[PDB]
């Protein structure tokens, strides 16, 4: 009997930590949509109608989701799956040409400066034979004045190509879940106090991940999911000023969002195939595009985030909020998609405050673009067409990317500022609860046991 | 009781390979998303194919327990039974093993062609 | 902010021998990155997360420490090794120990 | 090789500004940050601030806040896309910023964090 | 300064190009081998 034998065990519960690639799930829903729209929700697999995450008792795993691939994976996904959709839409190769621009029909005083330009431009036929003048509305930001005529350009020409989205597509961001392979387990730390980093007690393995749609925005993110108590701080290196701060909110704050002009839109036949979908005239009166958020929430929302900061830096200090520092306008400012169009709102409305140790709402403006350059490019562009109609979308902040001042000197005054650049912090965001792991079932171990002759 | 896939982790090895078949249940069955899909599709049975192909040149094809004729190197755990069945759990145990597992591997695959070469001699004989 | 505290101000060595320099930080936890900058050239990092050697360092260079204490420590000196070191977390810089010879 | 190149020494009026170059070529310029940091006589070194080439957002030393702007400006030959330029001004200088000015970029290893740098511009000296 | 002997194989080559604007042109040199070009046909 002292004599032990090893006897191989097969199904045995233990996994190694990985990298694989993972696949795509969406529902029913998103096929549903049909209009030949919505990206790769064709060729995603489906999801499950009874989907089940069991539980794991008695186990403690060390996460870390600064250092993790499926979020770096799935960035990728979205922008592979985006630069896909954009080879048959068509290209505006000759829509780069010295364009002869005034200001849109408006009687405003002389302090607001003009935003919508009235472009005339000699524009190609369907036949190699002729051409065309024809005219179109581009914001300020999709020109540059080019040089008594005012004739100005499109601000891609020296920079990049161009190639218009097609209108048959959609922006919807639409929930995605990323399933496993088999012989491979997704580990989800159900603790709901857990900064990202670390043993987490409270874990359970599941196929797919959980609905995450790819919201792409900076400054505060939206329509995620929230927090289940406190509104959690989480960044990988706090101390580090370097470091961005991802705050996650326990609470939503709605915030309405709207293009008032009820814009119109007109088709030039580059031919023959193509065609360029300019922006016709504006239908009602010129204003200005903006965003409202609950000042009394926001203020509730800001206190919260306060109550937590000092966990970091001290009871007695104060953390006041301030506006960028400077840069891009793509992360100078709140960047989204609304009804189809790109927008730029000014947050300086929001990131201006003070907190000491112890019924209107938020108006803040905003921009559009038409022609843009997202996800750092380089040598290609997008001109994402007139959407016709009047827009507005509503939606919750369900996050912020903050970022503090190095200055230092060891003050109680240390302050804070909206940050974006990286676009994997948002998927950073959504993807801490997970973890991929390579299972390995073939357990060995002595039992008093000796096979047969 | 039913508990799930992996779900005695922070069980006992002992109570652990009670549930085998449930680890082993949940093993096989379960254009860009479309190519993401097919490496992913040989991916799971490549690594399934490789246990299988261990079990068999071994003579475990069982499979789940399998004792053999290779006897416990004490340098490689020498712990007592009690203490690693009613005491400690896979993930623990893993580790401790891990060192030499090929190397253990190495010692069964000699053990088990030499089981086959001797058993022709017996119905060689009878 | 933090403070990091170096000594000795001057190490005097042979070539040959080995040198030990210290760096006191006034917060515990942080890693600690080490750099070298010999008489007019330009700064070179030798450690990074307290122990790993940069790009081209030799084995001879040693960081360690934990807590608030780390170490430089330089085996067998080369005539090279003679230079002023530096310790830095984050932004933050001790103000260098010079080793002579 | 990653390479960085500054622009050369200057003397400054007290009052002025300046306007260092930083020349950043053999990696992706876009996909890492630049910092900068002045070693002053008798004083050592100061962070002066880092700025990411993407969006060109930026972080300024508390103590230098209202000193300094950083910039970048990204390489516009087609055959050649992918270096940069990063800049750094510093105004209001007085006899106490003259120093030895240095742009920097981390390691690329999986462990190399944000501060340790592994590549240092040459330097360019101010005397105000 | 070459020796009659010695023919040309570098030839320096004026050209009307394309410009970043379909509207315009731009006159602009470049020099190519002997071996990359041919006479086409007192230009
Ligand atoms: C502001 C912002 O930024 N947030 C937006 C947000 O606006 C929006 O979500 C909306 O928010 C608003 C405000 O928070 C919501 O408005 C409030 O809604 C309720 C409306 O009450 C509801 O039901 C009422 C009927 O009352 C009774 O009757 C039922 C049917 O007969 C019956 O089942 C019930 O028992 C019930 O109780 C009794 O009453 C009946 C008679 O009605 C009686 O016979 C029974 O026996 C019972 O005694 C009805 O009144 C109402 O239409 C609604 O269905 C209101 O109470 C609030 O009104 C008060 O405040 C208004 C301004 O705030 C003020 O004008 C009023 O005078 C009132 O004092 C208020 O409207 C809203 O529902 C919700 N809107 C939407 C679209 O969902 C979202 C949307 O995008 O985004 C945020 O970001
Ligand atoms: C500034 C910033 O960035 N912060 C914003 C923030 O503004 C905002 O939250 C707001 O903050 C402001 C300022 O901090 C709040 O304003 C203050 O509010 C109180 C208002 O007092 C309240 O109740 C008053 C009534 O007084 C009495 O009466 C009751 C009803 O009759 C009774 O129950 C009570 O007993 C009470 O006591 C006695 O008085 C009555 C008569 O009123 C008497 O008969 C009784 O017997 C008692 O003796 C009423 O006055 C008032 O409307 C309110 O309901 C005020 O005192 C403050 O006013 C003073 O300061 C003003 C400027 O600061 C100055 O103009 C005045 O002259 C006063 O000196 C002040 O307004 C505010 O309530 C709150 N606002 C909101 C919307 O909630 C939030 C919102 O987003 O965000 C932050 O970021």
């Amino acid at each position: 009997a002292e004599n032990l034998w090893v006897t191989v065990y097969y199904g045995v519960p233990v996994w190694k930590d990985a990298e694989t690639t993972l696949f795509c799930a969406s529902d029913a829903k998103a096929y549903e949509t049909e209009k030949h729209n919505v990206w790769a929700t064709h060729a995603c697999v489906p999801t499950d109608p009874n989907p089940q995450e069991i539980h794991l008792e008695n186990v403690t795993e060390e996460f870390n989701m600064w250092k993790n691939n499926m979020v770096e994976q799935m960035h990728t996904d979205i922008i592979s799956l985006w630069d896909q959709s954009l080879k048959p839409c068509v290209k505006l190769t000759p829509l780069c040409v010295t364009l002869q621009c005034t200001n849109v029909t408006n009687n405003i005083t002389d302090d607001m400066r003009g935003e919508l330009k009235n472009c005339s431009f000699n524009m190609t036929t369907e036949l190699r034979d002729k051409k065309q003048k024809v005219y179109s509305l581009f914001y300020r930001l999709d020109v540059v004045q080019i040089n008594s005529n005012k004739e100005y350009r499109l601000i891609n020409c020296n920079t990049s190509a161009c190639t218009q989205a097609c209108p048959k597509v959609s922006f919807e961001p639409i929930p995605i879940h990323y399933c496993a392979p088999a012989g491979f387990a997704i580990l989800k730390c159900k603790d709901k106090k857990f900064n990202g980093t670390g043993p987490c007690p409270s874990v359970s393995t599941v196929q797919c991940t959980h609905g995450i749609k790819p919201v792409v925005s900076t400054q505060l993110l939206l329509n995620g999911s929230l927090a289940e108590e406190e509104v959690m701080i989480r960044s990988e290196n706090i101390t580090n000023n370097a470091k961005n701060i991802l705050v996650q909110f326990n609470t939503p704050v709605q915030i309405n969002c709207t293009r008032p002009n009820n814009n119109t839109r007109k088709s030039i036949r580059i031919g023959p195939g193509q065609a360029f979908y300019a922006t016709g005239d504006i239908i009602g009166d010129i204003r200005q595009a903006h965003c409202n958020v609950s000042k009394a929430t926001w203020n509730e929302t800001l206190g919260k985030v306060v109550k937590q900061l000092r966990k970091h830096f001290g009871n007695n200090t104060i953390i006041r909020f301030a506006n960028s520092s400077g840069g891009d306008l793509e992360v100078t400012t709140h960047s989204f998609n609304c009804g189809g169009e790109f927008f730029y709102c000014n947050t300086s409305g929001l990131f201006n405050s003070t907190w000491i140790s112890n019924n209107d709402s938020i108006t803040l403006p905003c921009r559009i673009k038409q022609i843009i350059n997202m996800w750092q490019r380089i040598g290609q562009c997008m001109y994402a067409p007139p959407i016709q109609g009047v827009i507005r979308c509503v939606s919750n902040i369900t996050g912020l990317i903050l970022t503090r001042d190095g200055g230092s000197t060891n003050s109680t005054t240390e302050t804070f500022r909206p940050g974006g650049g990286d676009m994997r912090d948002n998927w950073r965001s959504e993807l801490y609860k997970y973890k991929v792991v390579k299972i390995e079932p073939l357990g060995v171990a002595p039992t008093r046991c000796k096979r047969r002759v | 009781v039913f508990l799930g896939f992996l779900g005695a982790a922070g069980s006992t090895m002992g109570a652990a390979s009670m549930t085998l078949t449930v680890q082993a249940r949940n093993l096989l069955s379960g254009t860009v998303w479309g190519i993401k899909q097919l490496q992913a599709r040989v991916l799971a049975v490549e690594r399934y194919l490789r246990d299988q192909q261990l079990l068999g040149i071994w003579g475990c094809s069982g499979k789940l327990i399998c004792c053999t004729n290779v006897p416990w190197n004490s340098s490689w755990s020498n712990r007592n039974l009690s203490e690693i069945w009613d005491n400690m759990t896979w993930l623990q145990w893993d580790k401790e093993i891990s060192n030499y597992t090929q190397i253990i591997y190495g010692l069964l695959e000699e053990s088990q062609n030499q089981q086959e070469k001797n058993e022709q001699d017996l119905l060689a004989l009878d | 902010e933090i403070v990091l505290t170096q000594s000795p101000g001057i190490l005097s060595l042979s070539p040959g021998e080995t040198a030990t320099l210290f760096c006191k930080a006034s917060q515990g936890g942080n890693a600690m990155t080490w750099y070298q900058k010999r008489r007019g050239q330009v700064p070179r990092l030798l450690i990074y997360d307290t122990s790993r050697r940069a790009s081209g360092v030799p084995d001879r260079f040693v960081g360690s420490g934990s807590g608030t204490d780390f170490f430089l420590t330089i085996n067998k000196l080369d005539r090279e090794d003679f230079a002023v070191y530096y310790c830095q977390q984050f932004e933050f810089f001790g103000l260098g120990s010079e080793l002579e010879v | 090789q990653v390479q960085l190149v500054q622009s050369g020494a200057v003397i400054k009026t007290p009052g002025s500004s300046v306007k260092i170059s930083c020349r950043a070529s053999g990696y992706n310029f876009r996909d890492y940050s630049i910092h900068w940091v002045r070693l002053i006589p008798d004083k050592g070194f100061e962070w002066i601030g880092w700025i990411k080439p993407l969006w060109g957002a930026v972080s300024y030393a508390r103590q230098l806040q209202g000193r300094v702007s950083m910039t970048r400006q990204l390489s516009q030959d087609p055959d050649d896309p992918d270096w940069g330029v990063a800049y750094m001004e510093f105004s209001g200088l007085t006899p106490a910023d003259t120093a030895e000015y240095f742009c920097v970029r981390r390691g690329s290893c999986d462990y190399c964090g944000d501060f340790p740098w592994q590549y240092w511009c040459q330097g360019t000296v101010v005397v105000v």
